[PDB]
C-alpha cells in the first residue's frame, strides 16, 4: 500500500510540476503575442483548460492527504 | 628471525561494510585482500588503508575461502574466491593498473563450495576445491577442466590442504582422511574429534633450527615421504596435532596401520576454533570468543592471548608461507572479523 | 543533484537527485516526493532528508543487504 501511495504521489507531483511549467510557458507566449486573433483565441482556450486542470489537480492533491 | 610475536595493540584498523570471511596476503607487496559476506572482494593496501585499490563484486552470494599464489614459471598472481553461488572465480592481479582482472570461472559443483587451494609442483598450476557435494574436486589452471572427482566421506568435507600429490580433507562427519591425488585411494582414516572439522593443514619441512619436536622427520621413511605431521581444528573447542601413518608403498593402505594417531591436544578456547596457520614454532589460531591465541608446538601451552580483539566472531587468519625458499616469511599477520572490521599486526 | 553525501567508513557515495530520488552508487529510493534540500549522515547509519513538501523523512542504509529502509519521518 505504501508503494502504491508513493507511486501515485510521484505521478501527480511530476504532473503538477509539468502543468505549472506549461502554464508559465503559455503565459510567456501570450505575453509575447500581446491568424493573430486565431492563435490568441487558442491561447485563451489553452489558458482556461490549464487553469481548470490546475484547479482539479490541487483538489486531488488536497484529498491525497486525507 | 622466525620467532616474531605480534604486539598487543593492532597496528591499524580496516573498515568493511559487512562480515569479513577470508583474508589473504600478497607475498611480494604489503597488500591484503578482504572478503565480505555480501560477496564483494576487496584489496586493501597496508600503508594507506583509507580506500580499497579495487572493490569488485563478483558473486550474488557470500564467498567462503580464498587462496593466493605468485607463480614461478620456468610471472603474475592468481586469486581464487570460492563462493556460495554454486561456482568459483579466478582473478589475476595487475600491478600496473592496480585493478582485479578476471580469468575464468570453474563449474561442476552441485552445492556451495567451502574450501579452495592453489599450488604448483612441477611447471603446472592446479586448483582444488571442496563443497557440500561430499566430493573432492580438482582442476587444471591452464587447461580449465577437472581431472578427478571422488567422494571420501558420507558427510560433506569442509577444508583441505595439499603439497605434492597428497590431499587431506576435514569433514562434517568429524573424521579426517588422506586422499591420494592421482589414484584417489584413501590411505588412512582418522577419528578423535567430537565435532565437524573447521580448518586443517599440514606441517612442512624447515632447513635449520635449534631443536624441533613437531616438524622434523624421525626415520628415513618419514624423510623421503615428506608427509609426517598434520594439525586439525574442529568445533569441539580443541586443536590437535595428528600423526599420519605409513602406507604400503600407487601406494596401498596399511590394514593394521590405516588409523591416525593424535599426539598433542590443545584446549582453552571459549568457542569453536575457526582457522589455524603454523609459522615455525608458533601455531596461530583463532576462535569465536572474540580472541586470537598463539600456541607453541613444543611446550603445548598458549604463550600469548589476544582477548577482545574484535567485538564479534573472529573468522580467518593467514600468514606468509615459510617452508619454501621462493617467498620469505615476512613479519606480517592480519585477522578478520564478524563485526565488519579487520586488524593487521606489523613489526 | 541537489545534495552529495559519502559513507565515512566504506567506499560508498550517496547521491540525491533534484526530483527527490536518492541513489546509492559505489539502490534507488524516493524518500520525498518534492525536491530535497540537503542531507546529513552520522555514524547504525542515519540519513536525514529534508524537502520542500513540509515533511522530513529519515532513512537508514543496510550495508549487508545493500538496501535503504526508512525508520521515521518528522
Amino acid at each position: 500500500k505504501y508503494q502504491d501511495l508513493q507511486e501515485n504521489q510521484r505521478f501527480v507531483n511530476v504532473g503538477l510540476e509539468k502543468l505549472n511549467e506549461s502554464v508559465l510557458k503559455v503565459n510567456e507566449l501570450n505575453k509575447t503575442l500581446s491568424n493573430v486573433q486565431a492563435n490568441l483565441d487558442r491561447s485563451i482556450s489553452l489558458v482556461k483548460s490549464l487553469t481548470f486542470e490546475k484547479e482539479r489537480w490541487l483538489n486531488t492533491t488536497k484529498q491525497f492527504s486525507k | 628471525v622466525l620467532k616474531w610475536i605480534p604486539r598487543n595493540l593492532p597496528s591499524c584498523l580496516i573498515n568493511v561494510e559487512s562480515s569479513v570471511t577470508s583474508v589473504k596476503l600478497h607475498p611480494n607487496l604489503p597488500i591484503v585482500f578482504v572478503a565480505t559476506d555480501h560477496g564483494k572482494l576487496y584489496a586493501f593496501d597496508l600503508f594507506n588503508y583509507t580506500i580499497p585499490l579495487a572493490s569488485l563484486q563478483s558473486h550474488t552470494k557470500a564467498i567462503t575461502s580464498m587462496d593466493v599464489l605468485f607463480t614461478n614459471y620456468t610471472n603474475y598472481l592468481v586469486i581464487v574466491t570460492a563462493s556460495k553461488d554454486l561456482q568459483i572465480h579466478v582473478f589475476k592481479w595487475v600491478s600496473e593498473e592496480c585493478k582485479f582482472q578476471q580469468i575464468r570461472s570453474l563449474l561442476g559443483h552441485e552445492h556451495i563450495v567451502s574450501a579452495v587451494k592453489i599450488w604448483q609442483k612441477n611447471n603446472d598450476v592446479h586448483i582444488a576445491s571442496c563443497s557440500r557435494d561430499q566430493t573432492v574436486k580438482i582442476w587444471d589452471f591452464h587447461n580449465g577442466w577437472s581431472l578427478k572427482t571422488f567422494q571420501p566421506h558420507s558427510q560433506w568435507v569442509r577444508s583441505i590442504d595439499v603439497l605434492g600429490d597428497y590431499i587431506i580433507s576435514g569433514s562434517h562427519d568429524t573424521t579426517l582422511r588422506l586422499t591420494h591425488w592421482p589414484s584417489g585411494n584413501g590411505l588412512s582414516v582418522g577419528t578423535g574429534h567430537e565435532f565437524p572439522i573447521e580448518k586443517v593443514k599440514f606441517i612442512h619441512f624447515i632447513e635449520d633450527s635449534p631443536e624441533i619436536r613437531f616438524r622434523t622427520p624421525s626415520t628415513d621413511r618419514y624423510k623421503n615421504w615428506g608427509m609426517q605431521y598434520c594439525v586439525s581444528a574442529s568445533r569441539d573447542r580443541t586443536i590437535k596435532i595428528w600423526e599420519i601413518p605409513l602406507p604400503t608403498l600407487a601406494p596401498i593402505p596399511n590394514p593394521t596401520d590405516s588409523n591416525f594417531r593424535c599426539v598433542l591436544t590443545l584446549k582453552g578456547h571459549l568457542s569453536w576454533v575457526r582457522d589455524i596457520s603454523i609459522r615455525g614454532q608458533y601455531l596461530f589460531s583463532c576462535a569465536d570468543d572474540k580472541s586470537v591465541r598463539c600456541w607453541d608446538l613444543n611446550t603445548g601451552q598458549c604463550l600469548h592471548v589476544w582477548e577482545k580483539l574484535h567485538t564479534g566472531f573472529v573468522n580467518c587468519l593467514d600468514l606468509d608461507v615459510d617452508f619454501d625458499s621462493n617467498v620469505t616469511p615476512r613479519q606480517m599477520m592480519v585477522t578478520g572479523g564478524l563485526d565488519c572490521k579487520s586488524n593487521v599486526f606489523m613489526r
